[PDB]
């Protein structure tokens, strides 16, 4: 379970944050707990911020409605409430240009998602400034505090997860599924084995999948198999990616034989999704075959393993990379360069091996890959007359041999594939939504569902995974967001009330940091014993619980600030004047960061301070 | 710093214009004072234990 | 070249200073005081100890009533004891840590101190609402404050390293007088009795003597050879004390203008951080760098006594108008009160 930090973290969090510029408005808006602090900040505590973020909130979700018709009656609710009744209470601070660019579309009957947009940018303009300032002010921001020195200090192992059964084993590893016990959140685990990589020397593989996880994983895509976090064991790596138990399309082409053309449409078109997401981010995936598709247990699709795939912003590869039945010529050209084209022919091939149950090329069963591969680039492959010509013009546009007549390549993208007379009875709005009733609903607990066709390591070895663990900051904020957050800030709430009732009656209420010049003060123990420190222009003072400091050091002694290892931990090492020495632990990454940066400036600070006044200098003796 | 070098002039000239008086006198004016209140003097002059409240003092 | 001939006028007119006074230099203290008897031998003790601070002490002050004082430290604090009990009658924590100075007001009803705020803080002791409190602030200086002195509840004199001491009015916050002169940071400023006139020190190695009303320097008294870190009015008015880095004190007379003595000696190395008489002028006690106080005759030059308690710096220190004790304050954060 998580429990969260005092209220007197604030005062490293905040420094810490300040340094790095994440105290600003867009910075805190934009984060989920951020946003989520700050509205309650302007709904319960700032009489003029409420209608503010209230419209905000009222917009947000005008962009979301499906339909025109829900359009034009919601936009005509908030026109009436938000622009006119504020406008008659002589309280609208918006301008003239926002209220006639709304009320010009609305009198013409144009309701465009977009419709509130200088709005959003208008709210956004009256609330950063005086209103987030006493935001910051608040316990809120103490609190969003409290919560984001957690997430900087997240340090996963196996016992943070509780491994259920297996969900699928390919050639270097196996995927389970769990849940993160803090939360009671369900993923998938992928546990890629060390030992393996390196007997089959596929370290830039492992590499390049989580380099292009990272590259992925935000922005809520629902067709790719997207990373909340990363992390290293004695002798694994694992990912922790979006659930997947329902198998994959290879296996279900096993079972349930070809799809038909209404059924390889649903499919087809939750992968077009997926590869536009990952082309906006020059993203190449490559590998694209039904093995690497995945299913949920609805029977929506997800495109899987990123390996093979590759970033194209700066450098456009040349090699041929990928599964020999379905790549384009110019990938299959030594030599050639090609962009996102490689998918697009792909795409083709996988979605004939889904009507047809076979590669396009691969005419007879046959293992001879150069024969696969001269099919591929002499022959435009003959298409049945069972087919619709529907069906055909695309699998035409997208099997074109010229990168220059391939559909997705005339400089649309996925547009030009979305655009072709196959998908015309689609609305992309409702795939995307995930609202198309899927065909296979994968049956309850099956066996063997997404399977494959399938000496040690020294120091130098996991000096290659040393930069490997990660956590998206976005994903784990949405999966507290939507668990524990409440409730939590409930508790952690009466919690701090109690403390509060009880330092009042103890008499321990005056703080000893104000009206000072305190630099910054928190938590710290000293070999360990933990006290309360204060940190002063020319001094590091310290107490115990229910008293005042009684004890310091200066500015003056210590001589240097070090970082040493003691007990498989991180530490501060203090050099004092005089040989002896001081050594603090800390409650977490930032803090320990935040001490020991703040300690060197204000030693170096004081000394050199010092030096110019006769008074205080040392002199001969 | 013209202006400056002739403030320092304008001054030595006050410095200078005081009747000053022998050494010899101003040595027997001190030494006469320290002698006039020695006896006034409890570093010198040691007073009862009971009238010092670093000692003997008990009321207050 | 009037540059030239100013510069020429300068080292002219003090060589008739210099002539003035070898003039009056007919005889010698000590030989004027060769006969008298000497003082003894001083065995003063530490009579109570005062714990609180929590890091050097650099200054402190008596009160007019012989008993509270008031001390100064690097643990960004004023203390106020009752030296009779040992008991805290304030702890005054400050906005700055950086202090370097404090005073007690003749009347009882303030206290003051300054530092590297560069700023003397005027903080009431008896307010209407019964708590100790910043009754002002006194922002002009454009360096640190060293020391500072009231004449009343109404007035007070600073010294600053911007090279400067200067008048106060405390309820109009701005300088009434502004006493320029020095060529080097003011360390420690003296009022005479009648308080119509106060002496300087500075790092310039020299003291000065002003005018309260009239604003300007009288005169001035040279010889150090190194930074006068302390300075003290001789009790008729007549004469003061100076200690500075050179291993020395010295004594000025006024109408004599010139230095009538020099309190030494070869073992002695370490310098001088305060200065001050017993009550009637007979013996001279100053602090030093070394743990020691030491007491001089101020008379003779002998050495008198040692007063021998700190484990570090003796910083500041000060005998009671009464003159029944001494207090010495330090860099071990102890404060001694001895007789
Ligand atoms: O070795 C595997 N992939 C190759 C590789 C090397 C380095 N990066 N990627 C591998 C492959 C699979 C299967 C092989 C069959 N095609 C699907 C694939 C992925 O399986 C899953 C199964 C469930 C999942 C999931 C992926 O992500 C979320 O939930 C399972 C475990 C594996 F370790
Ligand atoms: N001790 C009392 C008078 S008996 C007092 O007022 O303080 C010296
Ligand atoms: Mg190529």
């Amino acid at each position: 379970k998580i429990l969260l930090p005092e209220p007197s973290i604030r005062s490293v969090m905040q420094k810490y944050l300040e340094d790095r510029g994440e105290v600003t408005f867009e910075k805190i808006f934009s984060q989920k707990l951020g946003y989520l602090l700050f509205r309650d900040f302007c709904l319960k505590h700032l009489e003029e911020a409420k209608p503010l973020v209230e419209f905000y909130e009222e917009i947000k979700k005008y962009e979301k409605l499906e339909t025109e018709e829900e359009r034009l009656v919601c936009s005509r609710e908030i026109f009436d409430t938000y622009i006119m009744k504020e406008l008659l209470a002589c309280s609208h601070p918006f301008s003239k240009s926002a209220i006639e660019h709304v009320q010009g579309h609305l009198v013409k009957k144009q309701v465009p998602p977009d419709l509130f947009q200088p709005y959003i940018e208008e709210i956004c303009q009256n609330l950063r400034g005086d209103v987030f300032q006493k935001f910051i002010e608040s316990d809120k921001f103490t609190r969003f505090c409290q919560w984001k020195n957690v997430e900087l200090n997240i340090h996963l192992t196996m016992n943070d997860f509780s491994v259920h059964r297996i969900i699928g084993r390919g050639g270097f590893g196996e995927v389970y599924g769990c849940r993160k016990a803090d939360t009671g959140k369900m993923y998938a685990m992928k546990c890629l084995d060390k030992k393996r990589i390196k007997m089959k020397q596929g370290e830039t593989l492992a590499l390049n999948e989580r380099i292009m996880l990272s590259l992925v994983s935000t922005g809520d895509c629902p067709f790719i198999v997207c990373m909340s976090y990363a992390f290293h064991t004695p002798d694994k790596l694992s990912f922790i990616l979006d659930l997947m138990n329902g198998g994959d399309l290879h296996y279900h082409l096993s079972q349930h034989g070809v799809f038909s053309e209404a059924d390889m449409r649903f499919y087809a078109a939750e992968i077009i999704l997926g590869l536009e997401h990952m082309h906006n981010r020059f993203v190449v995936y490559r590998d694209l075959k039904p093995a690497n598709i995945l299913l949920d247990e609805h029977g929506h699709v997800r495109i899987s393993d990123l390996g093979l795939a590759c970033d194209f912003s700066k450098k456009k590869p040349h090699a041929s990379v990928g599964t020999h039945g379905y790549m384009a010529p110019e990938v299959l050209q030594k030599g050639v360069a090609y962009d996102s084209s490689a998918d697009w022919f792909s795409l083709g091939c996988m979605l004939f091996k889904l009507l047809r149950g076979h590669s396009p090329f691969r005419q007879h069963k046959t293992k001879d890959k150069h024969e696969i591969d001269r099919m591929t680039l002499t022959m435009a492959v003959e298409l049945p007359d069972s087919f619709s010509p529907e069906l055909r013009s695309l699998l035409e546009g997208l099997l074109q041999r010229d990168v220059n007549r391939r559909l997705g390549c005339l400089g649309r993208g996925a547009q030009e594939v979305k655009e072709s007379p196959f998908f015309r009875s689609l609305d992309w709005q409702m795939v995307f939504l995930q609202k198309y009733p899927p065909p296979l609903i994968p049956p309850r607990g099956e066996v063997n569902a997404a399977d494959a066709f399938d000496i040690k390591l020294l120091d130098s070895d996991q000096e290659l995974y040393r930069n490997f663990p990660l956590t998206i900051s976005e994903r784990w904020q949405q999966e507290v967001a939507e668990t524990v957050f409440d409730t939590i800030n409930a508790e952690t709430d009466r919690l701090e009330a109690r403390k509060k009732t009880k330092n009042k009656q103890l008499g321990h209420e005056e703080d000893y940091a104000l009206g000072k010049d305190c630099i910054m003060h928190g938590y710290m123990s000293k070999m360990w014993q933990r006290r309360y420190f204060y940190l002063f222009p020319n001094r590091l003072e310290w107490r115990g619980e229910g008293e005042a400091p009684q004890s310091l050091l200066t500015m003056e002694e210590i001589q240097s600030v070090e970082e040493t290892q003691i007990k498989e931990r991180k530490c501060l090492l203090l050099k004092i004047r005089g040989g002896k020495q001081f050594v603090l632990q800390c409650d977490s990454d930032p803090e320990l960061v935040q001490w020991k940066k703040e300690l060197r400036d204000a030693y170096r600070e004081a000394q050199q301070l010092v030096q110019r006044v006769p008074k205080m200098k040392n002199k001969p003796r | 710093s013209i202006a400056q070098a002739r403030k320092l002039v304008e001054q030595l000239k006050m410095e200078a214009n005081i009747d000053r008086i022998k050494v010899s006198k101003a040595a027997a004016d001190l030494m006469a004072y320290c002698e006039a209140h020695a006896k006034e003097d409890p570093l010198l002059t040691p007073v009862p234990a009971s009238e010092n409240p670093f000692r003997e003092k008990k009321f207050f | 070249s009037e540059l030239d001939q100013l510069r020429q006028e300068a080292e002219q007119l003090k060589n008739q200073i210099r002539d003035a006074r070898k003039a009056c230099a007919d005889a010698t203290l000590s030989q004027i005081t060769n006969n008298i008897d000497p003082v003894g031998r001083i065995q003063m003790r530490t009579r109570r100890t005062l714990r609180g601070h929590l890091a050097k002490i650099y200054a402190m002050h008596w009160g007019t009533d012989s008993r509270l004082l008031v001390s100064a430290s690097q643990d960004g604090k004023l203390i106020i004891w009752d030296s009779y009990t040992t008991n805290k009658v304030h702890a005054i924590p400050l906005r700055s840590s950086w202090v370097m100075t404090c005073a007690y007001a003749p009347s009882g009803n303030y206290v003051a101190c300054g530092g590297l705020d560069n700023i003397c803080s005027i903080y009431n002791l008896k307010t209407r609402e019964g708590n100790v409190r910043v009754s002002r602030e006194l922002a002009g200086h454009t360096g640190y404050l060293s020391c500072c002195r009231f004449l009343d509840d109404n007035q007070i004199v600073t010294s600053s390293g911007d090279t400067t001491c200067a008048l106060w009015d405390i309820e109009t916050g701005q300088q009434t007088t502004t006493f320029t002169g020095h060529t080097g940071d003011v360390m420690s400023l003296s009022l005479a009795p009648d308080t119509r006139l106060f002496v300087s020190g500075a790092c310039d190695a020299s003291a000065k003597l002003w005018d309260v009303r009239e604003g300007m320097c009288r005169q001035t008294f040279t010889g150090h050879e190194s930074d006068i870190n302390a300075i003290c009015f001789f009790p008729n008015g007549n004469a003061f004390a100076t200690g500075s880095d050179d291993a020395t004190c010295r004594l000025f007379d006024l109408r004599a203008d010139q230095e009538l003595m020099t309190y030494s000696h070869d073992n002695i190395i370490c310098g001088i951080t305060s200065v001050s008489f017993s009550k009637s002028g007979r013996l001279l006690l100053a602090g030093y760098d070394d743990f020691n106080c030491n007491v001089w005759d101020a008379l003779k030059a002998d050495r008198a006594g040692v007063l021998a308690g700190h484990d570090n710096r003796v910083s500041c220190l000060g005998v009671t108008d009464d003159g029944m004790a001494v207090a010495t304050g330090s860099w071990d954060s102890f404060l001694k009160i001895w007789n």
